[PDB]
RNA sequence: CGAUGUCGGCUCGUCGCAUCCUGGGGCUGAAGAAGGUCCCAAGGGUUGGGCUGUUCGCCCAUUAAAGCGGCACGCGAGCUGGGUUCAGAACGUCGUGAGACAGUUCGGUCUCUAUCCGCCACGGGCGCAGGAGGCUUGAGGGGGGCUCUUCCUAGUACGAGAGGACCGGAAGGGACGCACCUCUGGUUUCCCAGCUGUCCCUCCAGGGGCAUAAGCUGGGUAGCCAUGUGCGGAAGGGAUAACCGCUGAAAGCAUCUAAGCGGGAAGCCCGCCCCAAGAUGAGGCCUCCCACGGCAGCCGGUAAGGACCCGGGAAGACCACCCGGUGGAUGGGCCGGGGGUGUAAGCGCCGCGAGGCGUUGAGCCGACCGGUCCCAAUCGUCCGAGGUCU
RNA sequence: GAAUGCCGGCAUGAGUAACGAUAAAGAGGGUGAGAAUCCCUCUCGCCGUAAGCCCAAGGGUUCCUACGCAAUGGUCGUCAG
RNA sequence: CGUGAGGGAAAGGUGAAAAGAACCCCGGGAGGGGAGUGAAAUAGAGCCUGAAACCGUGGGCUUACAAGCAGUCACGGCCCC
C-alpha cells in the first residue's frame, strides 16, 4: 500500500535522491533546457519551482536558502539577478515538461525536455 | 424499507450527555428517484436513486433518454433501494430520525496482493531459533495423499479490500437537514469522499 | 464539495473559545467535572502540562503531576465540555515542544530545566489590567 | 527447496498456446498538423520539431 | 499414538 | 495491561511489596487485566513479618496501570507504575491501608472499601 | 530397495462422533441446589504456565469445558532439527582382541528457479443472432453459528437447617470476526530542531557532504496500523431429533398410531452479510442507434457508442477498475487554512567570554481541507449495427 | 526402439532464473551509419595502513601509436587487456 | 586436459574448366536484388547428393458446454481429383 503517498522513489536511497534534485536543477538554471527521462522530468518541475520562487522574494534569507541545494554563488547570483525578474508577475508554472517521441536505444527509456517557462 | 445514497466525508467525535461519541459524517441528500421498479413490469419492488449532479456534456445518449424520461436532471451515479417507495419524487435525510438505528454499505479500502497475515492474520512463523525465510509463510497447505489435493475456499495471499463491506446497526446521533448531513455512530467501510448506501436497519 | 469544511461545521457547536491559552512547560490547574456516588462535583487536577496534540477542534493536552509519590498523567480535550475552568499557575520555558523527558527528572532537575518564562508573565500581567 | 522440475516436455502445441498472448501492437500513431508526419500523440513532432502548433525543438 | 517408537529407515541424507 | 509475568508493586500495608501476576481472573481465556481487574499472583517479595510472605499465592485487584485507560468522556488518566492491592475471597482489602492514589474506575466496580482508604482518587 | 525422508514441535487446517462444554430430553436411591446414568445433537467452542526431545503424563493457576480419534501415527519440493542412522570422543557392561550393547553421555552439512493437476488472486478471448450505455433478478455458492457473571423475579417455591431454584426480565464481560483512524498508542528514509568529528564553500557569520542502505539524538502530519473505536453471533418463520402428548382401532379394556392432529433442540430449511446469468437453462427492465452502399456471406464508409493516447487515483504487480483531458481544477506549481517543529537569518542591546534578551510563536514547512488555468492533459486516429430461418 | 548404451544434431523448461558485491549517479558538449555505455567539461558519490605508490614471484608483448568492430566483452560500443 | 607420468580429439567433396560473378542498385558492414559465367547457380564458394528430428510462411478442412494411451468402426458435413 501508498495510499496517498507523495513522491516517487526513483529507485535511488534517501541521500541520492536528493543529490539528483539538486545536480538536475543546477543543470536547469544553467542551460534553461535539459532533457531527461519522464519520471526525473515531472519531479524536476517543483524542486526547481520552488528555488525559481525564493529568487523573486530576494532577500538574504532566501538566498542563503537556496544556497543550500544550488551551493554555487554565481548560479545563485544568476537565478537571482538574470532569471528571477522574468517571473515577477508569474504566479507558480516557472516551468514545463514536454515529451519526446523517441526512446533511448540502449534501455528504451521514454525521454523529455524540461525547460525554463518565457 | 427505506434507503439513500450518501458520501463518507470524515470522523470526528461530538459530545453528548458528558459523553464523546465517535461520529462519521455522511452527506446524503438529496436523492431523486428516476425509475421506479413495480412487481408487473419487473418482477420486484424498488426505487432507482439518483446522487450527485453531473457536466450533461459527460452523459452520453442512452442516459440522456433515461433521465428525460423521470423529469430528471443528470447525475453521476445510480443505484437502487429495494423494497422502497416513498411518495415523493426526491428522498432527503428527513426519512432518518437521531436515535434511529441503521446499517451503511461502502466499498472498503483496497489493499491490492495482501499477504496472508493481513488478510486471513495467520501466525506466520517464528522470528528466530532457525525460522528460515518462512517468517511471514502461510505453512502446510494440505495433507499427503489423502485428499492429495487443496480444498476450495483455502485462505491464501491475493487482492483484500475494495470490495463491498456492509457494517450493520449503527446508532443515528444526529441529522442536520439544513446540510443535507447525517451523523451516524461508529466507523464505515472505504475512504473519505467514498460512496455509501444507508438502510434502516435490519436488526431487532 | 468541501469535505474539511462540513466536518468543522458539525464540530462547531462544540467549540470553546473561554479558556485560557497556554504552552507545554506551563503548570495550570483544569477543574474537571467528575461524577461518583451518587453526585457529581468539581475535581481539581493541577501539574504541568507536557504535550499539546493538535487536531483542531479535536486537540487534546496531556497534564503531569506527582500525587503522593506516584506520578500521574491526566489527558483532557481541549473542548470537553466537563471542564469548567484552566487557570494558568505558572508560566515555564521549554525549549521543546513535547516534555516527555521530564518524566524521567527529578523535583530539582524540572525546576532547572523549565524556568519561569518571565517574559508571558509579564505578558499576563500587562494585560489583568482591564477598563 | 528441493529443486521443482518439469515432468514432461510441454508440447508443441501447449507452448504455442502459452503465447497466444505475445502479439505486440502496433505503435499509436497520428499525423503531425505541420509536416503531416506520422508521429506519437502528446510528443513532440521529431521530424519538424513542432508540438502544440509552435516551433519547439531543433531538428 | 503408536506406543513403540519406529526406527528410521532412511539416513539423513549426506553429499557423498 | 498486566498479564502473567508481569510484576506489581504492591500499594499496602500487607507486607508484600512485588507480586508477579500468573494469571488474569476475567473468564477462561482474558489477555489482560486493567484498573479494578483481580488478578491471582505470587509474592516476589516481602518485608519481615508481614500478614503475607515471600512464596504466597494471593489475589489482588489493580489499583494503577502504566498503559493509560480511557473514560467516556473522551479523557485518560495513566499513572507511572503499576500496582495491587492484596484482597480475600470477599474483595475486602486485607491491609489497613492504601498507599498513592487509585483509579476511579474502583468504585464503579464495587471495591468501595479501597477507596475510602485511598488518600486520593483521580 | 535405478530411494515411498523417518519421532516431537511450529504452521495451516479439514473430517469422524463412541460428546469435554454449551442446547433438547427419559430414569434417579431426582425435596431444593448440585450430582449419577442413558438417549438426541458435530453448530460453535474447547486457556495460560512449570518439568522433560518428548507424544503422553504429572503439577501450578484458571475454566462453560480444559473431549477422544482419522487424514502416509495429516502436513520437512511449508519451517524447525531437541529425539532418533554415519564418521569424533568418553562412561558402565561384554569381548584376549579388533570392537560391541531397545545401556548412557558431549558434538555433528536439511538442495534460490513449480512443467502438469490442485488451491488463492487477476486478466485476455469468444459466446449469450441487431449493435449499444446503464440498472438489476438470484438459480446456485460462501461467510457466520461460542459463551460466562451479576442483578431483579425472590431470599420467594423447596428444605429441620445449610442452602436455594424452574419460568420470565435487565445489565456487564472473555475470546473470535468485519470494518474504521474521531480519541488513545505506534511508525512516519529527510517534515522540523538540537549535537559531534572531519573535509569543503568563503576568512567571520551562515551553510553543504560524509560518518547506514537516516551519522547520532529529541520530535512528528497524511497514510498504513492495534494496544484504540464501531458493529456482528441474533430475532423471527418453517420442518424435525430424542422425548411428551390429543383423539384412536385392530384387541368390548389399554395403546402417541395402524387413519388423523399437537408440543419439541446451540442442530436442519429460511431469514443476516458477501459472491454470482460461462445459470451455454447464457434471465429481466430503462434508454440510445437504424432500416447505408458494392458485390443466416464477404467487402467499404459510418450511427449509437467504444478503444487507442494523455493528466491522474486510499484502484493497482502487469492487467483490470474508477475519475479527468482546455466545454478542464486531473496532477504539478503558487496562494489560504490545517499540521509539525518551537522563537530562522540579519540587526540592536547586555556580558571579557561560552552565551543571554528583543525583534519573534519567528523561520522553515511531505502527503491533509480548499482556491487559483501559472505549467502540463496539444493535435488526433482507429474500431464500431443495416439485424438467420418456421 | 530401448542397453541411466556411443557419437552428433535439434528440442523442452522460456522469452523464464540470471547479467557476479547496495561505493551512485546527473547534465551539457563532441565524435559517428548507429551512443545510458567512447572522448571532453561541470556537478554528485566511493577508497585513502587503500580500492594510492614501489619491489619479488608468476604471466610473456598484454606496453605505445595508427586503422578497425565478425567474434571475445554477461547489455551496448564509435571503446578495450 | 594433466604438476607429471600420461590422456587425447574434431575436421574430406564448387565446376569439365575459376569461366570464383566486371558493373549498377539498397545497406556503415554483413547480406541481398539485378547484370554476367556455366549444360546446371536451391553447383556461389556458410558450395556434390541434401534423408530425419527441429523452426517458419502460405493454403484446405476443423476447433472456445468440452472429460482425453489420442486411436479405431460407423455415419453425416466441407474441400480436392
Ligand atoms: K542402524
Ligand atoms: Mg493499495
Ligand atoms: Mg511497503
Ligand atoms: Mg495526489
Ligand atoms: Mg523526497
Ligand atoms: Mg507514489
Ligand atoms: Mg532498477
Ligand atoms: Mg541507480
Ligand atoms: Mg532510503
Ligand atoms: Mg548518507
Ligand atoms: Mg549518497
Ligand atoms: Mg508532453
Ligand atoms: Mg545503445
Ligand atoms: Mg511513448
Ligand atoms: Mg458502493
Ligand atoms: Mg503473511
Ligand atoms: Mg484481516
Ligand atoms: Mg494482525
Ligand atoms: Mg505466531
Ligand atoms: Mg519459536
Ligand atoms: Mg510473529
Ligand atoms: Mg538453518
Ligand atoms: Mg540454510
Ligand atoms: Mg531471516
Ligand atoms: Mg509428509
Ligand atoms: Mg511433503
Ligand atoms: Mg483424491
Ligand atoms: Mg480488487
Ligand atoms: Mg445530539
Ligand atoms: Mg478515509
Ligand atoms: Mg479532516
Ligand atoms: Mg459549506
Ligand atoms: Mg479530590
Ligand atoms: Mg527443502
Ligand atoms: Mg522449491
Ligand atoms: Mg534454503
Ligand atoms: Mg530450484
Ligand atoms: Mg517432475
Ligand atoms: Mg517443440
Ligand atoms: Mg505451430
Ligand atoms: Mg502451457
Ligand atoms: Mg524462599
Ligand atoms: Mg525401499
Ligand atoms: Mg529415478
Ligand atoms: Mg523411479
Ligand atoms: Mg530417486
Ligand atoms: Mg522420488
Ligand atoms: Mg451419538
Ligand atoms: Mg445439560
Ligand atoms: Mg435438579
Ligand atoms: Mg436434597
Ligand atoms: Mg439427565
Ligand atoms: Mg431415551
Ligand atoms: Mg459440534
Ligand atoms: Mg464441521
Ligand atoms: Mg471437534
Ligand atoms: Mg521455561
Ligand atoms: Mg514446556
Ligand atoms: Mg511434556
Ligand atoms: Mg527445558
Ligand atoms: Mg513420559
Ligand atoms: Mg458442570
Ligand atoms: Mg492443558
Ligand atoms: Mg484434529
Ligand atoms: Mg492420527
Ligand atoms: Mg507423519
Ligand atoms: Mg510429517
Ligand atoms: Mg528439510
Ligand atoms: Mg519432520
Ligand atoms: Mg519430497
Ligand atoms: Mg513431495
Ligand atoms: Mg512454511
Ligand atoms: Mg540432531
Ligand atoms: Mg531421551
Ligand atoms: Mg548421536
Ligand atoms: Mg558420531
Ligand atoms: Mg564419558
Ligand atoms: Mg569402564
Ligand atoms: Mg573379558
Ligand atoms: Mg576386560
Ligand atoms: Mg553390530
Ligand atoms: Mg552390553
Ligand atoms: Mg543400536
Ligand atoms: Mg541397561
Ligand atoms: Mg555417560
Ligand atoms: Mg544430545
Ligand atoms: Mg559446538
Ligand atoms: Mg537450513
Ligand atoms: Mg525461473
Ligand atoms: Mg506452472
Ligand atoms: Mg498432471
Ligand atoms: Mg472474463
Ligand atoms: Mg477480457
Ligand atoms: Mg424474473
Ligand atoms: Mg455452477
Ligand atoms: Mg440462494
Ligand atoms: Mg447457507
Ligand atoms: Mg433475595
Ligand atoms: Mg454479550
Ligand atoms: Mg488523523
Ligand atoms: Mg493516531
Ligand atoms: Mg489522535
Ligand atoms: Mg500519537
Ligand atoms: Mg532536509
Ligand atoms: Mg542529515
Ligand atoms: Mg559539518
Ligand atoms: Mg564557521
Ligand atoms: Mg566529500
Ligand atoms: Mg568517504
Ligand atoms: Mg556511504
Ligand atoms: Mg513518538
Ligand atoms: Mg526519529
Ligand atoms: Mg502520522
Ligand atoms: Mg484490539
Ligand atoms: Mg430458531
Ligand atoms: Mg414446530
Ligand atoms: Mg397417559
Ligand atoms: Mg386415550
Ligand atoms: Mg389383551
Ligand atoms: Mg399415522
Ligand atoms: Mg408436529
Ligand atoms: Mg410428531
Ligand atoms: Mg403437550
Ligand atoms: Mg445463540
Ligand atoms: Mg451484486
Ligand atoms: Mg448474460
Ligand atoms: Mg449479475
Ligand atoms: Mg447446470
Ligand atoms: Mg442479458
Ligand atoms: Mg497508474
Ligand atoms: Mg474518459
Ligand atoms: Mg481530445
Ligand atoms: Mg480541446
Ligand atoms: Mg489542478
Ligand atoms: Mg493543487
Ligand atoms: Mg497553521
Ligand atoms: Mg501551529
Ligand atoms: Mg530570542
Ligand atoms: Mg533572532
Ligand atoms: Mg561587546
Ligand atoms: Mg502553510
Ligand atoms: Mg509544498
Ligand atoms: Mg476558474
Ligand atoms: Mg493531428
Ligand atoms: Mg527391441
Ligand atoms: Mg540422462
Ligand atoms: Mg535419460
Ligand atoms: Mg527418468
Ligand atoms: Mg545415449
Ligand atoms: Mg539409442
Ligand atoms: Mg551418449
Ligand atoms: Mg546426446
Ligand atoms: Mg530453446
Ligand atoms: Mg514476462
Ligand atoms: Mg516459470
Ligand atoms: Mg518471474
Ligand atoms: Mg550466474
Ligand atoms: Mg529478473
Ligand atoms: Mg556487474
Ligand atoms: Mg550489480
Ligand atoms: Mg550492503
Ligand atoms: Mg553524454
Ligand atoms: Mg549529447
Ligand atoms: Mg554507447
Ligand atoms: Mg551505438
Ligand atoms: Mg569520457
Ligand atoms: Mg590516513
Ligand atoms: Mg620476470
Ligand atoms: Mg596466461
Ligand atoms: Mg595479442
Ligand atoms: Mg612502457
Ligand atoms: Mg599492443
Ligand atoms: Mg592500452
Ligand atoms: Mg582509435
Ligand atoms: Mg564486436
Ligand atoms: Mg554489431
Ligand atoms: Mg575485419
Ligand atoms: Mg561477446
Ligand atoms: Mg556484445
Ligand atoms: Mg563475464
Ligand atoms: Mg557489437
Ligand atoms: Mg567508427
Ligand atoms: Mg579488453
Ligand atoms: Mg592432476
Ligand atoms: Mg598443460
Ligand atoms: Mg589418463
Ligand atoms: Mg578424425
Ligand atoms: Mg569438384
Ligand atoms: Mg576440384
Ligand atoms: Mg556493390
Ligand atoms: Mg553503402
Ligand atoms: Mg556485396
Ligand atoms: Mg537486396
Ligand atoms: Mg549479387
Ligand atoms: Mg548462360
Ligand atoms: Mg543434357
Ligand atoms: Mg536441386
Ligand atoms: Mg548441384
Ligand atoms: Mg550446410
Ligand atoms: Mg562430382
Ligand atoms: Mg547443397
Ligand atoms: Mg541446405
Ligand atoms: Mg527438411
Ligand atoms: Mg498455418
Ligand atoms: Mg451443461
Ligand atoms: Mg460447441
Ligand atoms: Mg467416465
Ligand atoms: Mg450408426
Ligand atoms: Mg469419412
Ligand atoms: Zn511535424
Amino acid at each position: 500500500m501508498r495510499h496517498l503517498k507523495s513522491g516517487r522513489k526513483l529507485n535511488r536511497h534517501s541521500s541520492h535522491r536528493l543529490a539528483l534534485y539538486r545536480n538536475q536543477a543546477k543543470s536547469l538554471l544553467t542551460h534553461g533546457r535539459i532533457t531527461t527521462t519522464v519520471p526525473k522530468a515531472k519531479e524536476l518541475r517543483g524542486f526547481v519551482d520552488h528555488l525559481i520562487h525564493l529568487a523573486k522574494r530576494g532577500d538574504l534569507h532566501a538566498r542563503r536558502l537556496v544556497l543550500r541545494d544550488l551551493q554555487d554563488v554565481k548560479l545563485v547570483r544568476k537565478l537571482f539577478d538574470e532569471i528571477a525578474p522574468r517571473y515577477r508577475d508569474r504566479q507558480g508554472g516557472y516551468t514545463r515538461v514536454l515529451k519526446l517521441a523517441e526512446r533511448r536505444r540502449g534501455d528504451g527509456a521514454p525521454l523529455a525536455l524540461v525547460e525554463l517557462v518565457e | 424499507m427505506k434507503g439513500i445514497l450518501g458520501v463518507k466525508v470524515g470522523m470526528t467525535r461530538i459530545f453528548r450527555d458528558d459523553r464523546a461519541v465517535p461520529v462519521t459524517v455522511i452527506l446524503a441528500g438529496p436523492c431523486p428517484v428516476v425509475q421506479r421498479r413495480t412487481p408487473e413490469k419487473d418482477g420486484y419492488t424498488a426505487v432507482q436513486l439518483g446522487f450527485l449532479p453531473q457536466n450533461p456534456k459527460r452523459v452520453n445518449r442512452p442516459l440522456k433518454g433515461h433521465f428525460a424520461k423521470a423529469g430528471v436532471e443528470p447525475v453521476r451515479i445510480l443505484r437502487e433501494i429495494r423494497d422502497f417507495n416513498p411518495e415523493g419524487d426526491t428522498v432527503t435525510v428527513e426519512i432518518f430520525k437521531p436515535g434511529e438505528r441503521v446499517d451503511v454499505t461502502g466499498t472498503s479500502k483496497g489493499r491490492g496482493f495482501a499477504g496472508v497475515m493481513k488478510r486471513w492474520n495467520f501466525a506466520g512463523g517464528p522470528d528466530s531459533h532457525g525460522a528460515h525465510k518462512i517468517h511471514r509463510h502461510p505453512g502446510s497447505i494440505g495433507n499427503r495423499k489423502t485428499p492429495g489435493r487443496v480444498y476450495k475456499g483455502k485462505k491464501m495471499a491475493g487482492h483484500y479490500g475494495a470490495e463491498r463491506v456492509t457494517v450493520m446497526n449503527l446508532e443515528v446521533v444526529d441529522v442536520i437537514p439544513e446540510e443535507n448531513l447525517l451523523l451516524v455512530k461508529g466507523a464505515v467501510p472505504g475512504p473519505n469522499g467514498g460512496l455509501v448506501i444507508v438502510r434502516e436497519t435490519k436488526k431487532a | 464539495m468541501n469535505r474539511g469544511a462540513l466536518i468543522k461545521l458539525v464540530e462547531s457547536r462544540y467549540v470553546r473559545t473561554d479558556l485560557p491559552e497556554f504552552r507545554p512547560g506551563d503548570t495550570v490547574r483544569v477543574s474537571y467535572k467528575v461524577k461518583e456516588g451518587n453526585r457529581t462535583r468539581i475535581q481539581d487536577f493541577e501539574g504541568i502540562v507536557i504535550r499539546i496534540r493538535r487536531n483542531g477542534f479535536n486537540t487534546t493536552f496531556t497534564v503531569r503531576k506527582v500525587s503522593y509519590g506516584v506520578g500521574v498523567e491526566r489527558i483532557f480535550p481541549l473542548h470537553s465540555p466537563l471542564i469548567q475552568k484552566i487557570d494558568i499557575v505558572q508560566r515555564g520555558r521549554a525549549r521543546r515542544a513535547k516534555l516527555y523527558f521530564i518524566r524521567n527528572l527529578s523535583d530539582r532537575e524540572i525546576r532547572r530545566k523549565l524556568r519561569a518564562d518571565r517574559k508571558r508573565i509579564d505578558q499576563d500581567r500587562a494585560a489583568e489590567r482591564a477598563a | 527447496a528441493k529443486h521443482p522440475v518439469p515432468k514432461k516436455k510441454t508440447s508443441k502445441a501447449r507452448r504455442d498456446a502459452r503465447r497466444s498472448h505475445h502479439a505486440l501492437t502496433p505503435p499509436t500513431l497520428v499525423p503531425c498538423p505541420e509536416c503531416k508526419a506520422m508521429k506519437p500523440p502528446h510528443t513532440v513532432c521529431p521530424e519538424c520539431g513542432y508540438y502544440a502548433g509552435r516551433k519547439v525543438l531543433e531538428v | 499414538r503408536r506406543i513403540r517408537p519406529r526406527p528410521p529407515r532412511l539416513p539423513r541424507p549426506r553429499p557423498r | 495491561m498486566i498479564q502473567p509475568q508481569t510484576y506489581l508493586e504492591v500499594a499496602d500495608n500487607t507486607g508484600a511489596r512485588k507480586i508477579m501476576c500468573i494469571r488474569v481472573l476475567k473468564g477462561s481465556n482474558a489477555k489482560y487485566a486493567t484498573v479494578g481487574d483481580v488478578i491471582v499472583a505470587s509474592v516476589k517479595e516481602a518485608i519481615p513479618r508481614g500478614a503475607v510472605k515471600e512464596g504466597d499465592v494471593v489475589k489482588a485487584v489493580v489499583v494503577r496501570t502504566k498503559k493509560e485507560i480511557k473514560r467516556p468522556d473522551g479523557s485518560a488518566i495513566r499513572f507511572d507504575d503499576n500496582a495491587a492491592v492484596i484482597i480475600n475471597n470477599q474483595l475486602e482489602p486485607r491491609g489497613t491501608r492504601v498507599f498513592g492514589p487509585v483509579a476511579r474506575e474502583l468504585r464503579e466496580k464495587g471495591f468501595m472499601k479501597i477507596v475510602s482508604l485511598a488518600p486520593e482518587v483521580l
